[PDB]
This record gives C-alpha cells, structure tokens and sequence, in this order.
C-alpha cells in the first residue's frame, strides 16, 4: 500500500508530505492532537465538522496555509460525505459518543456513521489508508451499549474494507480528557471523589499524544499495519483508586474517598437513562455518573496479552505520572 | 567651533599617542584611536574648556568581515556650547573587551547594551551588560554580516503543548535576492 | 580548524559543520564590463528548496540560503579563508580563471596570403 | 595597481617591452598591444561595443575613443597600437564629449523596448549609457525600423535593436567557421542577415547570443522566462562531452533557467556548444523520481527505497559471482564508478566497464587515452592528422581551436575517415586502415608535409577502440608518430580524443572490460545510468537494474529502477580528454526521492551483505587516492610521464573495414539531450 | 464574454491600414496613457504586430 | 556588577570558570522553587548538566574565548533565574540525555 507519501521538504511546517487526510470527528479530544501531528509533517488535512463554525477554529493554526480546510457536512446526508472525501488519499474516523442523545443513539453515532463512512470510501475508490478508532473494551458481550456498537462498527469496517487498520486505544489522559478533569471538577465542587466500584476495576490509561503518534506511525508504516487491529494501552496497569491518588497528588488536596457499590451508582445513573425523552432534545450530559461508563467499569479492561501493542510500532508510551498529567496544576 | 578650528586645536592640544587617524572633511571630523585610549580621549574631550563635548549622541557598531579587527565602534559626539560635532571610532574583534564610557556619559548604557546585543562586543566596567532588544534566550548577534536575515529559529503556537514554542525556521516563500550590480560601475 | 569564534558566536552546532566553497565569481558572458570582479564569496551549497503547494512559491528551510550572495563578501581569498577558519567551516578554495592578454593588432586583419602556389 | 579582471600579461622577453603613460602611471606592455589593452593593464577599463578579445579588431562603434598628446583627433584605442613614450588620456573632456556623442548617436534609432527586451538587466548599451552617456536626448524625429528574420529554433532575432557592431559576423567568419551571416546594404539601412532564408546550423551558433552586446540576438527557448537579477549563478562544468567546458548554471528556485559559458583559457575559452547551452530542458522531463519494481503482469509500481534495495540484494545472492555485470554510464562521476567497481569486485566479479570506449582498451600507461598535447597546446601545431575522428561532432571545442590554429597559423589538416563536413579546409587522405599503411610506408604526398612540420599533431578518435584490429591500428599510429617525430621532450604530439565525460575517469580507475562475451552470459546486470548500451544483447533471463535519472530504452527492459540525481545536483569529479580533473557544484535540489549514485551503490552493498570501509563522500576520495591519485588533485596540470616506447611489440594485421562514425545525431548523444524538447526541434530542422 | 482569452480578443481586431512603409504605435489616443513609442516596419506580407499592444498594422497600397 | 576586565592567562580563566560553576550550583535551589521542578528532577542531575557543558567546552585554550563563554553562561543563568524564559525551555535544554547510520540516513533523505 505504498504511494501515500512523498516527502518534499525538511519535515517541518512548510514541508510537504504526500498525505491528504480527511479526519472525521477531529473537533473532539483525540482530533486536536492527531491533526496537529499530521500537519507537522506537511500533510494536508480536511476537517469535516457539523454545527457551529467555531468548533474547528482552533485547528487552523496547525497547518501553514490551506493545509487544514474545515468543511461542513451532515452525517445523515450522503452527498456531503462524498464531497468532503473526494480529495483524500487517507481517511481517519474518530466519530463516537459515550452518552446518548435523542437525535443520535448509541448504535447510530458509533456504528451506522462508521458504516456510511466505510461504504462511501468503498465507492470512492482511491483511499490508500483507512483508520477507524474503536475502544479497547470493544466486544459483543460487553454490558456497556457503547462498546458493543464500537465492536459492530469494527466488523463493519473490516468487511467493507479489508485494508482498514483498526487502532483500538484505551481510556485517554490529557488536557481535555473526560476522566481526570471531571474528577477534579467534582472534587473542587463537592470535596469528595465518588468511586462507582470502590476503586477496584483495573484499566490501562494511555496518553492521548501517544495514541496520535501511534496513528501517525501506522500511516507511515512499511505496509504491515494494513488489515490489523492494534490495542493501544499504557505502560502501567492502574486502577480507579491509584489514578485518583495521582490526581490528588497533582491537585494538592487531602484524600477523601466515598466508596459506592455498583448497584447504588447504577440506580443513581438510571434517572437520565429513562429521561432522555422530554420537551427538549438536549439534556445535561453526564459527567462522572454515565450509566454506560459505570457498566463499562465492571469488567477489567486490559490490553490483550496476545495482541498487537505499542512496541509493535516502535513506540514507547509516556509514563502517566509526570508530563502527561501536568495539566492538573490548573486546579492547584 | 568649526571643522577647520577643532581639527587644528585637537592636533596641538591632544596627546599624540592617543589618536592614530584624523580625517578633516565636510562629512565629519573623525578621530580614530586605539581601544585602550578611548576612555582617556573621551574624558579629555568632555572636560577641556575649548572642546566642551557634553553630549553623547549614540554608539554604533559597523561590521567589516574582511578586516582582522572585525567590528568598528563609532562614538558620535555633540558640543552644545561650541555648536560642533565630533566622531570618534575604534576597532575591536569578537573576543576583545573595550572600555565602557558610562562613567563619563550616563546615556551610554543602553547604547552599549544594544551594541553588545547586535554585534557581540563586550564593555569593561559596564554596570549591567545584558541583551536589550532581542528576544529572551536569543542565540547569535543579528547585526553581524554572517547572520542570516530571517535568523535560525521561528515562533508558533503548539496546541498539544499549550504554549508558544520555538522551532527551526522554514519559510513558505524564501527571500529572493536580486543582484542589480552593474559590471560598468 | 580553530572554530572558537563559531562556538562564541551563536550559530547552532548543526550549521557549524557545513562544507563551504570559497571562490571568486567570474565575469558574466553577456557583458564586457569587469566591475563585479576581485571580490571573494563563500558558497554554502544551499540547494534544499522545494515548491509551496498552495501558490508555487519556492520554500526553504536553510538559513544560509542567501547570506553568502547578499551580505557576506570579502576582498581577498585570505580574508574568506580566515573567516571560514574562525567559524569552523570545512572549506575548499576554487582559484579563479583569469584571462591572458595576447598580442592583437588591426593590421593582422589584412595580411598577405603569399605568392599563388599551384600545389 | 592590478590589470582589469586580473588579466595576465605574458612577456615573451623583458627586452621587447615598451613603456606608456595611461593616466600619468608608468605601464610596461609588449610591442604589439593596443591603447585599449595598455589601459586594461593599468586598471582603466575603456568602454567598448564592437571590440571582443576573441574576435578581429574592427573600429566601428567609435566608443573607445581616447586622447593622445600627438594626435589632433581622438584615436580608437581598440585598434591604435601602443607606442613607446605615448601619453594616453581617458578622463579628459575630449574623451568624455566623444563618449556622450557616440552614445547619443547609438541611442537615436534604438527602439524604446527595454521592458520587453530579454537583455533588460544585462545590457551593455544601457549600462554604458548610464555611466558614460548623457542625461537628456535631443532627438525627436521618427526612428527607423527593420523586419525580424528567422535564424532557426535557437536564436531569437529582433533586429530593430541592432547597433551594427558586426561582432556576430566576425564570430561566424572566424570562430564558428560557417560563413552564413553578414552585413547587407549600405548606410543607415544596412542590416545583419543571411539574405536568403537559411538557419544557423553551426554547433557553436548559440554563442552569438552572448557576443551580441544588445538584445538583437537572444535565446529563443529562454525567451521572457526570467530576468538576470532573479537568477542564482553556479560555476559548474560540462558532462555532455569529454571536453569539460566551464559553464555557469543559472537557476530560479528548484529548476534551471539557462546555461551560459564561463572563462577557461585552457578548455573552452569563453565558448560552449549548442548541446551544452540548451541541454537544461531535459533536466526537467521524464525524470525518474521513485524506486520501481515490475509486477507480475509487467507494470512498474512505485515502491520505497527499503524494499527495492531488499529485492536487488536478495537477487544478487542467487547468481554466480562471474554472472554479475556492472556497466557505468557516460555521465557518471569518478566516485560512483569507484564505488561500483568495489561493489562488483567484492561480489566476486570483474566485469565493470563504461558505455563507450570499454572494449578491452589497455589503460595501463595513461598516454594512450589522453590528449597528451593540451587543448590550449594545439595552437602551436603546424599539421593536424585526424585519424578516424570528427571533432566537429565529437568534441566541438577541440574543433573550434583547430579552426583557430588553421585560420591563424595556416596549418594543414589531413583527415582519414568516413566522409563528413568540416568548417576548415582539410585534405581527405583516405577512408580506412589502408590509408594508415600508405602513410607509414611513405611516398604519400601528405607524408612530405608530415615530416616537414615542426609541431605535428596526430589526433586519434575514441571510435578507433571498438574495432577488432585496435592494437594493429594503435601500432601503426605509433609507428607513424615515431618515424615522423611528433613525441619529443619539448613537444608531444600524439593525442587520443575521448567522447564521453566518464571515459577518462573510468580508464584511470581501471574500469576496463575483461571478457568480450560478458553481457551475453550475464544474469545480474547493474546498468548504472548506462542507457547508451544495446539492451537487446542482454539475455532475457538476466535481472537488469537500471540506476539513472532519465527514462530511455534501458528502462523498458529493467526489472528495478533506482532514481538518481543529475550532474547539476551533486558533487562529482570528471576528467577531460587532456587529463584535467574538475568538480561540479550542486545548483538545484534533486527531484523526487532520488539519491546520489555512490550512495545508492553503497546502500546496495550494505543490504547485499558486503561491507565497504568508507561511508561518506570523503571516504570515497581516500579510496580513489589509492587507485588514481590524480583524480583527487583537482585543478592541477600534470603531464604524462612515459611514452609510446613501453608498449610491447604487437604484430597483428590491420583490418580492411573502413572507419565508422560514432556520433550520428550531434543533438542526441546522452540521455539528458535525448529527453530534451529543444534538441528535437534542433535535430529536426538544423541537421541535414 | 469572459470565455474569450486576451489572445483571442487581440486576434479578432482587424489590422490597421497604413499608407507608408513605417508606422508609430503608442497604444492609446493620449500618448501619456499608453505604452512606449514603437516604430513598426511594414515591409512584409504578413501584418506586423506591436510588441506592446498586440495590434497589427499592414501596408495599404504597396 | 561591572563586566570584569579581560583575563591575561589560563589560570585566571580557570578561576573564573570555577567561580561561575559555583554560582550556578548555588542558583539551583532558586530554580526548583521559581519553576515547579520539585517532583521533576533530582538536585544533582542539573549540576551534572552544567558540569557536562563545562567539560565539553573544555578544549578551549584562548583566555578571551573562555571569558566570553563564561559571560554568555552567566547571562543565560541570570535569564533563567528571572521568569524570563518559559518553563519547558530549561526542561528542554537542561535534561541529561540497528543496521548502520549511513543506511538510515539514506532511507531518510538524500541530503545528509
Ligand atoms: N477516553 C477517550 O476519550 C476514549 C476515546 N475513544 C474513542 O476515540 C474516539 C475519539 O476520541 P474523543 O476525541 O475522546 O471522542 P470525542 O467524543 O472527544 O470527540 C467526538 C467527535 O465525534 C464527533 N461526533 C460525535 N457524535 C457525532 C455524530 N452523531 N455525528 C457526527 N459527528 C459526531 C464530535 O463532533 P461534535 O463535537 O460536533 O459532536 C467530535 O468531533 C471516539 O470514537 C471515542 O469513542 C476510545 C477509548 C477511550
Ligand atoms: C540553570 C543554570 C543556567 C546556567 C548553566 C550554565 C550554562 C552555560 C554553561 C557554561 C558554558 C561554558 O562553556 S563556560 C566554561 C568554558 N570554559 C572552559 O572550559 C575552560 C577550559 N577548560 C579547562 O581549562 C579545564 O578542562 C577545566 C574544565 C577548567 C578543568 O580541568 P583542569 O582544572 O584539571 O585543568
Ligand atoms: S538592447 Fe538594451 S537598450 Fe536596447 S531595448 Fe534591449 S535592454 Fe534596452
Ligand atoms: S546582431 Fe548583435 S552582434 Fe550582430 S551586429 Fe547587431 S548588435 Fe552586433
Ligand atoms: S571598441 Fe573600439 S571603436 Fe568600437
Ligand atoms: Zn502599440
């Protein structure tokens, strides 16, 4: 699958790599880093967005001039997706949602959109590399509804395009993550950090920059990545307790844990589940008490011992104890 | 008072071992002296009754890469009492420390700091000799002839790093040098 | 090479190990004037340029892209050699090619061919 | 003070040296110099329009008028001989008033088209008008005009800007040797032209663009492309032929705009050929830029460097050591040839050679493949014997200097070879080997002139080396050289003229073919830019690797394509026909993912499990120093050491087949010109 | 008529008839608002083109 | 205070080098507080960094060049003592840190 890169510079901002990528859902957490690392090599990035035109505003700084071109699109409409995908030798999918909106359910936002993006790339032959980003715990048997949709999108993408790599990272940590920041916000607002499982479940936090660099390396491979499913995980197997301890270490506050068994937190997150319908379609999104996340935090999520990892791409993840979590000094 | 009078007076009154080059013209009466006699000459020219030069207009450096003593330091002086201007020049290379005149002229401090920033010439007994114009942590002296016009580093905002960062320079359109020199000059 | 001035100058270490050519540019073939001669220049061999894929402009990432042509000029070979020696640049010197004044006279246009030889 | 432009005055004797006062300064000049030359020695540069140091004197423009004490009227310094005790004055009011008079006359019928003139920022007329001219024009009447005429696909002609200096006519009559241009008419209506509709067919015809001081004669391919101030000038050399002319490559960014000559009194002498001048067009067409390997169906897919090197290194280990053949190209530099020779030698093979003269030539003594008489030394010869060579198409500058010697010293030229066209008078002695036997035995009328010549010059061609009777011919030539004295301690006359830029370096480095039937019994052929070889000889089972910068017939048969950089993109050493080593300077960046030849060969060595001690360009030159130590001592005039006496006696028999022509199309010789667009319209209308 | 390039537009203007052997082209009715004066020799059969304007001039009678 | 007069021998240059090194070492506690370097770097790794810079600049034998180097180092130290430079700058300069080199460079680009 060689032919998707042609270096025409010094590998700087004004250099020219022969990559023209369309990054769907780049206005979120991972997109802000993936687009930045794509633009640094001189790759033109098309950023399709929906809604307000201020959402992709921060991505214009990453390219030199015209390297980043935001374009409006509608997931429901199909000709818009084809229009925003025409000039693209690479397509990267980052579209996904962890809570449920009445406009877009768990299956719609995680599976159907991925199906449409894979199909449109199929008819529009010419995308040399296609990347779809699921979640590490993606499995059909997973109690969480989001993970099952991501898994189904995995088989859908692999069936619609056997050359599509599926990078499958774990919980991300960064300046704008949705795990460490809500914890600090809750601590500064209520004084205690609730534990939906008593700080027992084990998971593998990964730095978002490491995941973006992994996607970049998968793009700039020797052709081994094609039709593979990497499992991007951090170096240390933390837990909900030890990560909260690091967060208290950074935020500089005396620890105060309120243990909460799974049933009580499940019933406390239940009200939003059956109140998605109301006079307004929008409703305040969950912060730490997402029912889907609580169900996902019942089975330990670790990188498979017999699956591809960071070291199979010649990358070493950052140790999530110093620089990765230095953003927490803003609450200090 | 005049270039014809100042030249003849300074020829006689000044010690001969100080000045080694005296041009008298309409562009300006210049005195070229060794760097170890600059302070002595400028103190004499600030206190003598008939050469009351009490204003230091500016201190500039000139870069001559073809000379052994690369840098030329020029002291433009003004005498308000006699309505005359005197220019005093010295020469120094990149690793010689010339004497500072802040003791005589308090205004010499910022000009000497600018000369050190722009050319790399250090001044002995200067109360504080630090860069005054270039950015903090600037490496290199821009006003040298061997320093590239656009420099070596460039500044941009790094969103993942959440700060303004410095990167090696990479121009989208390079500076086009046009050679207009004529062979019949 | 005693590149001490290069170390106390501010040039980054990467650009202090460049290989330069000290040469005297020659007279252009389209003009007969000899005014732009006798000056020596340092050629940094800066060729890494490409094309901007937005407007076709010439982009570069080399600071010494035009210094030796715009500002850095010397009056003799010794001055340029000393400059390169103090800045720690590996240099090679190209001696200029100079014309040789031969004897030319207007009467040579009109020269006897010789007695008609029936050879 | 120093002479203008660092001009070197050669005093034959101290006795014959008159004294003149250019501006009150004592100046010593030989008897024979003119007032202009004496002023040039004294640092004063006189204005000139019609005077050229390589052309005959013709005092037309009257711009170099100076004041002489014992003269009632100003004298033309270009033509006035210098006399002892003469006091010249250049900066007097008389000389000035003369100069602003002449400039006013010259700028009277000149068209007001500086902005559209291609000589805009490089015109002698306006540069001298600013300096030595006046400020205001007194002319208001109607100007004259002339129609423009077609002189071919190379010279664009706008004759309204002609100042009638007749430098083009003098060049065509004296240097080019093709009298087709002249001054037609009388008075202000006189015009430069061919009268009849004909095109400039001389190989040195493009040099009229430079000698023209105005924009009357300009390059047609380089029309309106750019101005001179936009161009970066790189002083590089030629690789088109084995002369190695000094050129000056002008570029605007990553592409080359034009090539103009550069002064070298010993090689080209201010002139370059039409193949040199307009070869820059092919450097941007059909350029290989990506590694490519054939597919099962038979198409080239673009592949990365790592995989192509892996494929070639995997296939190189499956062939027998004597099955490996490496062929260098004509544009190859010495470092890449040394790297290729080392690589092939370590693999167990000894079949390394160059495109052209590589049939088994003995490069054992270095006088047998070099111009043992320097090119500039050909000006002292009295008789040229061109044995089976056509310098007009092979080495155009050597032909130019031969024409100079013939028209100035009245030398005699005897030619033995196939019928051809010469720009100087030549006697057709014969057309084959039998003529050499006739010359050797004697009684031939040309032998009388040969033995009655003080400095004879025999010039054998490189084409005499692919024949089966090569040793017999080289022995007959040496017998002629010995019997009729041409090789003496005070004068060496035996010369061999090469055609390719890489032949001299290849012969110095020992790149000589061992087996004649080596490319028929091969299995891995590494064509290092060698597309001038007939690929049909290569067996169909051979794995052919083509490492070059341009696509030709060798590409259609190669299995792996490794892109390379051109001569304007790398530092390489090339050796002349006379043994003079010069270096090219990079001017433009390499296009695409192409690498230097020596880098590609060394990387292939590393991938093929063969270690090469050197890893940089300086490491290669140290290795060369142990093989041909004169290829690293660049810009040195080292003469030959031994003579033809060392060669063993070789009693072969000369064949009867007449000599052949090696160059059929002068504009289609190397791969760069073969890919150029200018050389097509030049080989379609200029060749007959 | 933006589809017509300036080349096609200047290729449609009929050549100007001039009685003499030479014509001076200034480019506009007001000399100061045109291009530098250009003297064109009408001694051929094809129309003679101004190198500034692109206007073509042809000899009228002879 | 004032810039010291230019040295006359190598012994004075060595004395100035040692004085500057001692001043920089005494400046270490201030940097660990002005910038949050407490849980970042050991108080000796930086000291080793200054020692390494002094040691790889230790082939100079010209007293004037040594004095200029000391002056530039003192200027850098004074700038770092103030809040002039950004935090990551010192962490980007002051932290201590397989087939063939030629073949990797060849795979990278033609311009070595
Ligand atoms: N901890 C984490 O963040 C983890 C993330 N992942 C996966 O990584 C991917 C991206 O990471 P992240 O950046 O955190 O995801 P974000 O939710 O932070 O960003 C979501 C992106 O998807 C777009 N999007 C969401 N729903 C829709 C929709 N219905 N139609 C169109 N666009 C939509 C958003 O656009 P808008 O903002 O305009 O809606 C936004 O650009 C997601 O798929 C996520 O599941 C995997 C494991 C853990
Ligand atoms: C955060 C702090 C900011 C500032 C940090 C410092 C930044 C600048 C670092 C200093 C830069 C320099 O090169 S300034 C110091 C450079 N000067 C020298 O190296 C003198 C030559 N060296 C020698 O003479 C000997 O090797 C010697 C090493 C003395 C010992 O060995 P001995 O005695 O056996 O002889
Ligand atoms: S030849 Fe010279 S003076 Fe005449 S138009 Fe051209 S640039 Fe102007
Ligand atoms: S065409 Fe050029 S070289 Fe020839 S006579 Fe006219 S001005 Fe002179
Ligand atoms: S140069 Fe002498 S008259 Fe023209
Ligand atoms: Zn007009």
């Amino acid at each position: 699958g060689v032919g998707h890169l042609a270096r025409k510079g010094t590998g700087g901002r004004s250099s020219v790599s022969g990559i023209v990528a369309t990054v769907f859902g780049a206005t979120g957490f991972l997109g802000r880093y993936l687009v930045q690392q794509l633009a640094k090599m001189g790759s033109q990035v098309l950023v399709p967005f929906r809604g307000s035109e201020d959402s992709p505003r921060h991505l214009k700084l990453m390219g030199d001039l015209g390297q980043v071109v935001p374009m409006k699109f509608d997931p429901r409409d199909e000709d818009s997706i084809k229009a925003v995908m025409a000039k693209a030798n690479v397509v990267i999918n980052l579209i996904g949602r962890e809570y449920e909106t009445r406009n877009f359910s768990f299956e719609d936002a995680n599976h159907h959109i991925a199906e449409k993006l894979a199909l449109v790339a199929k008819e529009h032959g010419g995308i040399m590399r296609y990347i779809q980003v699921s979640c590490l715990g993606a499995s059909v048997s997973s109690p969480s509804r989001m993970l099952r949709a991501k898994a189904a999108a995995e088989e859908a993408v692999l069936n619609a395009l056997p050359e599509a790599t599926i990078m499958r990272p774990a919980t991300m940590i960064g300046t704008e993550d949705r795990i460490l920041n809500p914890w600090s916000m809750f601590v500064k607002k209520y004084g205690f950090l609730p534990l939906i499982g008593g700080g027992t479940t084990k998971f593998q936090p990964v730095y978002v920059v490491d995941v973006a660099a992994a996607i970049v390396a998968a793009l700039k491979d020797d052709g081994s990545s094609m039709g593979k499913t990497y499992e991007l995980g951090g170096p240390d197997v933390f837990t909900t307790h030890e990560l909260a301890e690091i967060m208290y270490d950074m935020i500089r506050e005396w620890p105060r844990y309120v243990k909460l068994p799974f049933p009580i937190a499940k019933a406390m997150a239940a009200p939003r589940d059956f109140m998605v319908n109301k006079v307004p379609f929008p409703l305040p999104s969950p912060q730490i008490f997402n029912l889907d996340q609580i169900n996902a935090l019942t089975t330990d999520t670790l990188v498979s011992d017999n699956a591809l990892k960071f070291q199979d791409l010649d990358l070493v993840p950052h140790k999530l104890k110093g620089y990765p979590v230095e953003f927490l000094i803003q609450y200090r | 008072m005049d270039n014809q009078f100042i030249f003849k007076y300074s020829w006689e009154t000044l010690p001969k071992k100080w000045v080694k080059k005296m041009e008298r013209s309409e562009h300006g009466n210049r005195f070229d002296t060794n760097t170890d006699y600059l302070f002595q000459l400028l103190c004499f020219l600030k206190l003598h009754t008939y050469t009351r030069v009490q204003v230091l207009i500016d201190i500039c450096g000139v870069d001559y890469p073809s000379r052994k003593r690369r840098f030329e330091v020029v002291y433009n002086l003004l005498s308000t009492r006699y309505n005359s201007r005197i220019r005093v020049q010295t020469s120094a290379d990149e690793v010689t420390r010339i004497s500072s005149v802040v003791s005589l002229f308090p205004s010499a401090g910022w000009w000497e700091r600018e000369v050190w920033d722009m050319f790399g010439v250090s001044f002995i007994n200067h109360p504080d000799l630090r860069r005054i114009l270039t950015d903090y942590g600037f490496e290199g002296h821009p006003l040298r002839k061997d320093f590239p016009l656009s420099g070596y580093v460039q500044v941009r905002y790094d969103d993942p790093e959440k700060r303004v960062v410095s990167e090696p320079i990479e121009m989208t359109q390079e500076f086009r040098y046009f050679d207009f020199a004529s062979p019949w000059e | 090479k005693r590149g001490e001035i290069g170390k106390v100058s501010g040039i980054p270490e990467e650009h202090l190990s460049r290989k330069v050519i000290i040469y005297s540019p020659a007279r252009t073939a389209t003009q007969s004037g000899s005014g732009k001669l006798g000056k020596w220049k340092i050629n940094f061999v800066s060729t890494l340029k490409w094309e901007n894929p937005l407007m076709g402009w010439t982009s570069t990432g080399d600071p010494y892209a035009n210094v030796g042509d715009s500002a850095l000029a010397f009056d003799s070979e010794e001055a340029a050699k000393s400059f390169a020696e103090r800045h720690g640049w590996d240099y090679k010197v190209k001696k200029p090619n100079t014309p040789l004044l031969k004897v030319k006279s207007y009467s040579d246009n009109f020269k006897w061919k010789g007695n008609p030889q029936p050879e | 003070r120093n002479p203008v432009g660092g001009a070197r005055v050669h005093f034959s004797n101290p006795e014959d040296a008159i004294e003149v006062f250019v501006d009150g300064y004592a100046v010593k000049v030989p008897k024979g110099f003119t007032v202009l030359q004496a002023c040039e020695v004294a640092g004063v540069d006189i204005p000139r329009f019609c005077y050229h140091s390589r052309l005959s004197i013709a005092g037309n423009c009257r711009m170099c008028l100076v004041e002489v004490e014992k003269s009632p009227k100003p004298v033309a310094s270009c033509a006035m001989p210098a006399l002892p005790g003469m006091k010249i004055k250049t900066d007097t009011p008389i000389a000035k008033k003369a100069r602003e008079g002449v400039m006013e006359f010259l700028l009277m019928n000149h068209p007001l088209d500086c902005p559209i003139c291609d000589q805009g920022g490089e015109c002698d007329l306006q540069d001298q008008s600013m300096a030595f001219g006046s400020d205001r024009g007194r002319f208001t009447e109607m100007k004259r005009s002339v129609v423009d005429k077609n002189l071919g696909p190379l010279v664009k002609t706008v004759m309204t800007r002609c100042i009638q200096c007749t430098r083009c006519v003098r060049f065509a009559s004296e240097v080019a040797g093709v009298q087709d241009l002249g001054i037609l008419g009388r008075g202000s209506g006189e015009e430069i032209g061919t009268y009849v509709e004909k095109l400039m067919t001389s190989e040195l015809s493009g040099n009229v663009i430079d000698i023209c001081p105005v924009g009357a004669l300009t390059s047609k391919p380089f029309a309106f492309k750019a101005r001179n101030w936009e161009l970066k000038a790189t002083e590089t050399i030629d690789v088109s032929d084995a002369v190695g002319s000094n050129i000056r490559v002008d570029s605007r960014g990553p592409e080359v705009m034009r090539i103009i000559p550069r002064l070298n009194e010993d090689i080209n002498e201010e002139w370059i050929s039409d193949k040199t001048r307009f070869c820059y067009d092919g450097l941007k067409r059909q350029r290989l830029s990506d590694p490519m390997i054939r597919d099962s169906d038979g198409r080239f897919k673009a592949v990365s460097w790592r995989d192509a090197l892996a494929v070639v290194g995997d296939i190189i280990h499956q062939v027998k050591p004597d099955e490996i053949v490496g062929v260098a190209g004509q544009l190859s530099d010495a470092e890449s040839m040394m790297v290729l020779k080392d690589f092939v030698n370590r693999m167990g093979s000894d079949n390394v050679w160059c495109e052209g003269t590589a049939a088994g030539v003995d490069a054992d003594l270095r006088y047998s493949y070099l111009m043992n008489t320097s090119i500039s030394g050909l000006e002292n010869a009295d008789l040229f014997l061109l044995i089976g060579t056509q310098p007009r198409v092979e080495a155009a500058m050597v032909n130019a200097r031969i024409c100079k010697t013939v028209r100035a010293s009245n030398a005699k030229v005897g030619y033995v070879g196939p019928p051809a066209e010469f720009n100087y008078d030549c006697k057709h002695l014969g057309t084959g080997p039998d003529t050499l036997k006739e010359i050797a035995e004697g009684r031939h009328p040309f032998c009388t002139a040969l033995k009655n010549a003080k400095n004879p010059a025999i010039i054998v061609g490189a084409g005499l080396f692919n024949r089966t009777d090569k040793n017999a011919i080289l022995s007959s030539v040496e017998s002629i050289a010995q019997a009729n004295n041409v090789v003496r301690p005070d004068w060496n006359g035996l010369n061999f003229l090469l055609q390719y830029a890489a032949q001299a370096a290849a012969l110095d480095l020992g790149l000589i073919q061992q087996s004649a039937k080596a490319l028929e019994s091969a299995k891995f052929v590494y064509l290092m830019g060698a597309d001038d070889v007939n690929v049909d000889k290569i067996p169909k089972d051979a794995f052919v690797v083509y490492q070059g910068h341009h696509g030709d017939k060798a590409v259609y048969r190669a299995n792996v394509i490794l892109p390379a950089s051109a001569f304007t993109e790398k530092e390489g050493t090339y050796e002349n026909t006379e043994g003079f080593t010069q270096q090219t300077v990079p001017a433009v960046p390499t296009v695409g993912d192409a690498r230097d030849d020596w880098k590609i060969v060394r990387a292939l060595s590393e991938v093929s499990g063969v270690k090469l001690p050197y890893n940089s360009i300086e490491g290669v030159r140290s290795r060369i120093k142990s093989v041909a130590p004169n290829l690293v001592h660049t810009d040195e005039r080292e003469p030959a050491a031994f003579g033809p006496s060392l060669k063993p006696e070789c009693k072969e028999a000369m064949s009867t087949t007449p000599f052949q022509t090696v160059v059929e199309n002068f504009y289609m010789t190397n791969s760069i010109t073969r890919a150029s667009k200018i050389m097509a319209q030049c080989s379609a209308v200029l060749l007959k | 008529r933006s589809k017509k390039s300036p080349m096609e537009l200047i290729s449609e203007v009929p050549p100007i008839k001039v009685d003499g052997r030479i014509v001076a082209c200034e480019g506009d009715t007001n000399p100061a608002l045109g291009h530098p004066i250009e003297f064109i020799c009408l001694d051929l059969n094809e129309p003679a083109i101004c190198k500034y304007c692109g206007l073509r001039y042809v000899q009228d009678h002879h | 205070i004032g810039v010291p007069p230019n040295s006359a021998n190598l012994t004075e240059a060595r004395r100035r080098v040692f004085d500057f090194f001692r001043a920089a070492c005494r400046s270490i506690p201030t940097i660990m507080d002005i910038y949050n370097l407490q849980d970042v770097v050991a108080p000796s790794q930086l000291r080793y960094a200054i020692s390494a810079q002094i040691r790889n600049n230790a082939h100079i034998t010209d007293p004037k060049v040594i004095d200029l180097l000391i002056f530039k180092g003192m200027e850098e130290l004074t700038d770092i003592v103030d809040h002039a430079k950004q935090r990551h700058h010192i962490i980007g300069q002051y932290v201590v840190g397989g087939k063939t080199d030629f073949l990797k460079n060849f795979y990278t680009s033609n311009y070595f």
